[PDB]
């Protein structure tokens, strides 16, 4: 119990990181085409 | 108690689909 | 009604001299004490009463209660005692006591859900029946109902109300459903000749559905809101399109675009 | 300790594979012991849990045979035997609850639809069939079919034939097992044609000629045939003969269902194209069938949507359409629409793939 | 095989026989809650009438439905409501479950509550048949006699 808190805890961050993947890839779209248009 | 087990498996489950694209974030 | 004070002899002679609305007075008080015998429930557990000896009194009084229940035009609780009933009737192969006014009740409960048109509980309670095809067809009440359920389904109506006229159960207790039945069916003649006919006269409508004096067949036509003219009936109104709400949908000049973009939109989002 | 809990686990599994008739007696003698072994140490423990280590199959394959009704014998009211199968079954339905149970889960609804199939009522399907969607992603290429087989006959009571279609053409497309292409693959063709004679647009049984017994076959093609030349007459001489066939399938149904078809496919292969069809001719097909109806009937017909048509019989001609649509507005773009979500659903799954 | 027979005497006249209809139905409704399903309405309405003194079993009835739906949250208030119908001194698969949930809508609450008011627990603010529920699992956890339980559920 003490235990599932910490185990809660250790979810919660990795679930905060799964949203910021899509975050950095939503980004990163934007400047492939600005690039691919600067060749 | 049983509850609490849930909520976290429910996370577990999620996280694969992320692994599939941390994969398809590097590609790009 | 008493006969005397035991409620199974008093139920069944009061029952036997008519005194259908008697019997339904009566028939509280006899439930209560079923409730408590536990004879009332289809038995699973052996009690050496389980198809027999005090069981069978508790079926009779059931089937007399349906009786009863019928004639005086309490649909709800013909349903309430025809439920208890059944799983006497049938369940897998419950085969241990059966009884001929049985098949008078069950071919009124078919009669009952076909004159609601209640099309797909009808095949449904084809499938409860046990042997399907035995009961069904052999037994000419049965039979009655199952004509007439393919007749209405193909649309010969002129043909199933031949076959109600005639038959030996509308002398019987098939009288309370006709009722129902009549209407069913002319609102569904009603409801055929506003698709198909651009015009036709009233005198050939009036046949159509069953009357035999043009005024109700007027008064009729009337509330279903068609227009009238001397001599003939018009069907300008085919349907009646619209119904309030359900739009931004079908048959409209920009929403459909918004809608288009919107498709195309959620596709961009999936596949980058 | 550890491998005692195992032991115990991995010998109740044993027995259960064992039972399907090797160093066995009697299957319902068995089943008590099969009730007492599957209960403590093993259906107690998960509780939140569901495998492939626990099997409804296995329980079925076992289950199955009783209610034939041979053991019954019908001496009796209700069968105790599938009401405490059903008891156990719903309790297992409780401990289900939409998490993580999707798996085991999906087979007590299969079961639980037979026994409405065999002899119950199929309104109660409804919620089961609900309850019972959750992300699929753990069942498996035949159970998939099962069901599908299972829900499609569901449907056609319920007078839903294109929704029975797609479920049994999704279902053909599963296992790759040479067990299912047995006698399962038989039943699995047979409602498949039952689902094209109910819609009545029926093709010629040519796919499945070499996939059928040739005896299966010919009846088959004589049930068809009747529809599609659309005689009365033809379709209640085959159902006379053929009689012993529709009842043992227990597709006895289609007799009521079909009827009414027959008659109204019959009236469509004579053409309804040019802009007055002169009435003597409908008539004339119709009087055959019935001549005290002929007026009742096809207002009916119209009524259906099958074919549509206008009547006059103060001209009495019959006023028809070609039957064949228009491109210039939403009905071809709704066509489009659904074929995109299509691809993008499957888009979803190679990516993720 | 059938619920019929006692759905039957659920709908019929007299008090008497609704009294007995409900703990006819009572023994079996979990195996059969499909078919009951759609008499809701019907046990709803003793429920509401406060005249009709077996208003408690009916609620009884209509939660091992609801749970068996989805609907949890709904449940868990009509077994308190009903004023007996939340017991968990049995040991069932239904009322661990819906104990499980219960801790969960007082613990979602009770971060909103104490933002607002860091007294909610000492008053009527979460009712008192909510608080009871969870200060009995607080109880049960003590007994036990492994602290980080009860600690937990009330942090």
């Amino acid at each position: 119990y003490f235990k599932l808190k910490k185990l809660e805890k250790e979810y919660e961050l990795l679930t905060l990181q799964e949203d910021y993947i899509k975050d950095e890839q939503r980004h990163l779209k934007r400047e492939l085409k600005r690039a691919q248009e600067e060749v | 108690e049983q509850k609490i087990q849930e909520t976290e498996l429910k996370i577990r489950s999620k996280t694969e689909n992320v692994r599939r694209l941390e994969a398809q974030r590097n590609a790009l | 009604m008493p006969s005397l004070a035991e409620l199974t002899k008093s139920l069944s002679i009061a029952f036997e001299n008519g005194d259908y609305a008697a019997c339904e007075k009566l028939l509280p008080p006899i439930k209560i004490e079923l409730i408590k015998n536990n004879l009332l429930i289809p038995d699973l557990s052996i009690q050496n009463d389980i198809y027999l000896n005090d069981l069978m009194i508790t079926k009779r009084i059931l089937e007399v209660g349906a009786l009863a229940s019928i004639q005086t035009f309490n649909f709800d609780s013909f349903e309430n005692y025809f439920n208890q009933l059944k799983p006497y009737y049938f369940s897998n192969n419950h085969k241990l006591s059966e009884s001929d006014k049985k098949s008078k009740l069950i071919s009124l409960y078919l009669l009952n859900l076909l004159s609601q048109n209640n099309t797909t509980k009808f095949h449904s309670e084809l499938q409860y029946l046990d042997k399907h095809i035995k009961n069904l067809e052999d037994d000419s009440l049965l039979s009655y109902p199952i004509k007439l359920d393919r007749w209405l389904m193909e649309g010969s109506y002129q043909k199933a109300w031949d076959l109600l006229q005639s038959g030996s159960q509308n002398i019987s207790e098939f009288d309370s459903f006709t009722d129902i039945l009549k209407s069913a069916i002319r609102d569904e003649i009603a409801k055929n000749t506003e698709l198909s006919y651009d015009f036709l006269p009233l005198s050939n409508i009036k046949a159509l559905l069953f009357f035999n004096n043009e005024k109700e067949t007027e008064k009729f036509a009337l509330e279903r809101n068609w227009p009238i003219v001397n001599s003939k009936v018009y069907f300008n109104n085919q349907s009646k399109e619209k119904a309030d709400y359900e739009d931004e949908m079908m048959h409209e000049e920009d929403q459909k675009t918004n809608i288009i973009e919107k498709a195309m939109d959620y596709a961009i989002s999936i596949e980058n | 300790k550890t491998i005692e809990v195992t032991a115990e686990i991995n010998c109740f599994m044993h027995l259960l594979v064992q039972l399907f008739l090797w160093d066995s007696k009697e299957l319902e003698q068995l089943v008590e012991f099969n009730r007492k072994v599957v209960i403590p140490n093993l259906l107690c423990y998960y509780n939140l849990r569901s495998l492939n280590l626990i099997n409804a199959k296995l329980w079925f394959y076992i289950y199955l045979s009783h209610e034939t009704l041979a053991r019954s014998s019908e001496e009796i009211n209700s069968d105790n035997q599938n009401i405490i199968l059903r008891s156990t079954m719903m309790k297992f339905l409780k401990i289900a609850s939409l998490k993580h149970d999707n798996e085991t889960k999906a087979m007590l609804i299969n079961l639980i639809l037979r026994d409405f199939l065999n002899n119950g009522e199929v309104d109660s399907a409804s919620d089961f069939i609900s309850k019972l969607e959750y992300p699929h992603t753990d069942v498996s290429s035949s159970l998939e079919a099962r069901y599908f087989f299972y829900l499609s006959k569901i449907n056609a009571i319920q007078l839903d034939y294109s929704t029975a279609n797609e479920y049994i053409i999704a279902a053909i497309r599963k296992a790759p097992h040479n067990s299912k292409s047995l006698g399962f693959l038989q039943q699995s063709n047979k409602l498949h044609c039952c689902i094209q004679l109910l819609m009545g647009d029926i093709p010629e049984l040519s796919f499945f000629h070499q996939s059928n017994m040739q005896k299966s076959l010919l009846p088959y093609y004589h049930l068809t045939k009747a529809v599609k030349l659309g005689d009365l007459k033809k379709f209640t001489s085959t159902i006379t003969k053929y009689k012993q066939l529709l009842l043992k399938d227990d597709t006895y149904q289609l007799c009521v269902r079909l009827r009414s078809n027959v008659i109204k496919t019959g009236i469509r292969i004579i053409s309804l194209t040019y802009k007055k069809i002169s009435l003597r001719d409908i008539c004339l097909k119709l009087n055959l069938d019935s001549e005290q109806t002929v007026e009742y009937m096809v207002s009916r017909a119209i009524r259906d949507g099958v074919i549509e048509a206008k009547i006059n019989h103060e001209d009495g001609f019959i006023e028809t359409t070609e039957l064949l649509n228009i491109y210039d507005s939403e009905d071809p773009q709704q066509v489009f629409d659904e074929r995109i979500k299509f691809a993008n659903q499957l888009h979803d799954e190679y990516l993720v793939s | 095989t059938t619920a019929a027979p006692l759905l039957a005497l659920l709908r019929e006249n007299q008090d008497s026989v609704k009294t007995y209809a409900l703990e006819s139905i009572n023994n079996v409704v979990d195996q059969l809650w499909s078919e009951i399903s759609n008499e809701l309405p019907d046990i709803e309405a003793l429920y509401d009438d406060d005249t009709f003194s077996d208003r408690e079993m009916a609620a009884l009835i209509a939660s091992k439905v609801y749970y068996n739906l989805g609907e949890y949250e709904s449940a868990v208030k009509y077994a308190l409501a009903a004023k007996d119908r939340f017991d968990i001194d049995e040991k069932s698969q239904f009322v661990e479950t819906i104990v499980s949930k219960s801790i969960e809508m007082y613990v979602q609450e009770a971060s909103k509550q104490y933002t607002k008011d860091e007294q909610f627990y000492t008053k009527d603010i979460i009712d008192p048949k909510l608080t009871s529920i969870f200060e009995r699992m607080i109880e049960k956890c003590l007994k036990a006699s492994e602290l980080k339980l009860a600690l937990g559920i009330a942090l």
